[PDB]
RNA sequence: GGAGGUGGGCUUGGAAGCAGCCAUCCUUUGAAGAAAGCGUAAUAGCUCACUGGUCUAGCUCCAUGGCACCGAAAAUGUAUC
């Protein structure tokens, strides 16, 4: 969740974009997937949060996960460190602390991919992202 | 589907060509207890085959022959059954007890088929005393 | 499945912009040869969109496909046919729209390069299965070489023998004679199974 | 229980929009009353 | 109405739920269980049967005994007379082509099981082997 | 035994069929068979108008549908149920 | 009607469908899960998946999408055509 080893580090916030790579997608590693339909940003805290929300979900469902693990990437990570400075500040005088990372999320990148047993119990746990996530994503699949 | 209900009339239909008599009961309101009671009658008993089957189907099994005069039997709730073609009766005499013992039932019988003719109750004797078809008339 | 299809005489957007916009697919038949060369057409995008999902396989394109290419008026005129493989579909990333439909001919029965899948059927009955084993697919479709005529439709494998800790490479499959895999080589495994937590 | 989104939840439970917003109203529970 | 438990044969009838399980039927107990002393001296000791009591609502009721359950009776005629936890992976018993054909006949002859032939049966009752942890010899 | 429902509403296709529910194999010739019932006429709806019910001593409450089915229908199976 | 193995097996001072776990398997076979919800100190029961005729007719969900709706509270007086 945290590119923790050394990097250049201050990076240049740099604008969103309007568009991911043309060709549309298919999916990397499992069966079903979700995609980001509109593009945006993502906080590492966020993307976790619906981890921890899918992870407990098959978990919960043990009834469809104690067979054996029902098998889930997630395939964003953190990349840019939002800096800012404190709550009161005469602005200047140098650039924030590095507070929190965060990652660009294009108009199709797959956030989600995954192979649980169920179809059922898989699109169920599909709309359980998009709530505890920033942006609008969609169920798609292999 | 489709090929189930062809699959039933002609297991029906097989059944309808080794039996010699057959007697067709409404079997509305009744438990599957008592069903299980009379098939240890009709089956250990008198060796009968029963069904429960849809009226559309069964015309089909009776479209093949003989049993052409039981077409307006099949209104309402339908339980045929066919006993054995070496076995005279008994299925219908034992209908008729089960009929008459359990009124919390109403079932309201129907009408049974030999030679070929369905025949009424009060018929009943005087059609299977004359063996060939019309030999009254 | 006679797909229906009329002209188009474009480049890039502009034009391509308002046969979508209407309701249409820019589509491209052409030789396996070089120019390249073949007629540009426009599909229907009724008849494309429906027929991907129809198929029920996002690689539906493993299966040869029949154009009328209507030139006139009216519902059709018979025209020039063709006899053709979609090679690729480029589906749009926005939601699911479709944006290019690409055809090679094969109609010669000259060899393609073409795309099967690797459906998994033993998973009823398999030992390590049955021990609960579950098992990273590594590959799920692949290319193979090969004729026009006797294509196949798609490789249906045989994992009923997935022994608990076994794996079907690329060689196992149920291929055909001058459909030479021969494009991989054999040692990639198609899945395993692993017994992970009961 | 005023919401911004109402929630059938006993399959008894049905929509109705009078007034111009929707109430769900559901006849088993006086629990699963809603209004949007 | 009409049920069918599984209560033995020189006792009475099931003690505990003795009060609400039946007797919320109506159901006349006194003389249903001298009825039924009845047709255990008539019948044989010692062999837990199934009993399918029918009630009604005149303040008339009848209980027949047909059979013994007979896959209990293959416990009792074997020696393990138990209902494992995994019916898949602990097997009780050894069962034989001989013993399974008495069972099944002496069952036949009751009402218990409307099949007519010897290999229905035979199958009923190995199913009711393999419900529970049965290994049929053959 | 107890008592019959018969109810009925002349908005909804009318048959022949319900009429004869109400004017024989119901009616007073009827409960000369089944008189401890008091078969009167009632004028309101229940369901699908012509809904003819019966409700027996402990209620077996045996009824049939609208116009289109056939009277003779209704009348046996309010008997048998 | 939602059956009999069945009140399954286990727990349990009490569990039969429902404090609570295994089990999803037996068979009748018209139906039927070792009863869904509710509870009953266990009960029973419902009704539930799961029913025969009658219904007498175009019905239902899939999205391409279009314009609606709801969320949508400020200060002197409508006060965001």
């Amino acid at each position: 969740l945290y590119p923790k080893r050394t990097k250049y580090s201050k990076y240049r916030k740099g604008r969103c974009s309007r568009g991911c790579k043309p060709d549309g997608t298919k999916l990397g590693f499992g069966r079903y997937g979700i995609k980001s339909c509109k593009a945006g940003c993502l906080s590492y805290r966020a993307i976790e949060a619906a981890r921890r929300a899918i992870i407990g979900h098959f978990h919960r469902a043990m009834s469809g996960q104690f067979r054996r693990n029902g098998k889930i990437w997630v395939r964003v990570f953190a990349d840019l460190p939002i800096t800012g400075k404190p709550t009161e500040v005469r602005m200047g005088r140098g650039k924030g602390n590095p507070t929190g990372w965060i990652a660009r999320v294009s108009t199709g990148q797959i956030l989600f991919e995954m192979d649980g047993v169920s179809l059922a119990n898989a699109r169920q746990a599909a709309t359980l992202a998009a709530h505890k996530l920033c942006l609008s994503t969609k169920f798609v699949q292999w | 589907s489709l090929r189930r209900a062809l699959l039933v009339a002609g297991k029906t239909k097989i059944n309808l060509e080794n039996c010699h008599f057959i007697t067709g009961i409404n079997y509305n309101g009744l438990s599957v207890k008592q069903l299980q009671e009379l098939r240890g009658i009709l089956r250990e008993n008198t060796n009968t085959k029963l069904l429960v089957a849809k009226n559309t189907l069964v015309y089909k099994a009776l479209e093949g022959t003989k049993w052409e005069s039981l077409k307006p039997c099949m209104k309402g709730m339908n339980a045929w059954l066919f006993v054995q073609s070496e076995d005279i009766p008994a299925a219908l005499k034992t209908f008729i007890n089960f009929q008459k013992e359990k009124k919390l039932y109403d079932n309201n019988l129907g009408g049974a088929v030999f030679e070929e003719k369905l025949y009424a109750p009060q018929d009943y004797k005087v059609i299977e005393t004359m063996p060939s078809r019309a030999d009254v008339y | 499945q006679t797909i229906q299809a009329i002209p188009r005489e474009a480049t890039g957007r502009g034009v391509s912009a308002r046969d979508r916009t209407i309701g249409r697919i820019p589509a491209v038949v052409f030789p396996q040869s070089l120019v390249s060369r073949k007629q540009l057409l426009t599909a229907d995008k009724k008849q494309i969109k429906s027929i991907i999902d129809s198929v029920g396989l996002p690689f539906f394109c493993s299966t040869t496909f029949q154009l009328q290419i209507r030139a006139g008026q009216g519902s059709s005129t018979l025209v020039e046919s063709g006899r053709v493989l979609p090679l690729k579909v480029h589906r749009d990333e926005e939601t699911g729209k479709i944006l290019n439909l690409v055809f090679v001919w094969a109609d010669d029965g000259e060899k393609l390069k073409v795309d099967v899948p690797v459906v998994f059927k033993g998973l009823d009955h398999c030992p390590g299965l049955q021990k609960g084993g579950n098992l990273r697919t590594i590959r799920s479709t692949l290319k193979l070489l090969g004729p026009a005529e006797h294509i196949p439709s798609k490789i249906e494998v045989d994992v009923s023998n997935l022994d608990i800790e076994d794996k079907v490479l690329l060689q196992d499959v149920v291929f055909h004679p001058s459909l030479k895999l021969l494009s991989k080589n054999e040692t990639m495994p198609v899945c395993k199974i692993v017994a992970t937590s009961p | 229980k005023v919401r911004s989104s109402v929630k059938k939840m006993c399959e008894f439970c049905k929509t109705v929009k009078r007034r111009g917003r929707v109430y769900v109203i559901c006849s088993s529970n006086p629990k699963h009353k809603q209004r949007q | 109405a009409t049920i069918r438990l599984t209560v033995p044969a020189g006792g009475a009838r099931p003690a505990p739920p003795v009060g609400p399980a039946l007797g919320q039927y109506r159901l006349n107990l006194m003389a249903f269980c001298k009825d039924f002393n009845a047709r255990t001296q008539k019948y044989k000791p010692d062999t837990p049967m199934a009993v399918t009591i029918t009630a009604f609502k005149d303040n008339s009721f009848e209980f027949t005994v047909k059979s013994p359950t007979v896959s209990w009776y293959i416990k009792k005629a074997a020696g393990v007379d138990k209902g494992s936890t995994r019916p898949g992976h602990l097997s009780v018993t050894t069962l034989s082509v001989r013993h399974v054909y008495e069972i099944a006949k002496v069952k036949q002859t009751d009402p218990f099981c409307q099949y007519m032939p010897l290999e229905s049966i035979c199958k009923s009752i190995i199913g009711t082997a393999n419900s529970m942890g049965i290994k049929i010899v053959q | 035994l107890s008592k019959v429902r018969i109810e009925f509403n002349t908005l909804d296709p009318r048959l022949a069929s319900c009429v004869e529910f109400l004017a024989q194999c119901n009616a007073r010739k009827a409960k000369e068979s089944n008189p401890n019932c008091q078969v009167l006429v009632k004028r309101r709806t229940d369901e699908q108008p012509p809904q003819i019910t019966v409700t027996f001593v402990n209620g077996v409450e045996e009824a049939f549908d609208a116009a289109a089915t056939s009277a003779q229908s209704i009348r046996k199976m309010i008997l048998d149920k």
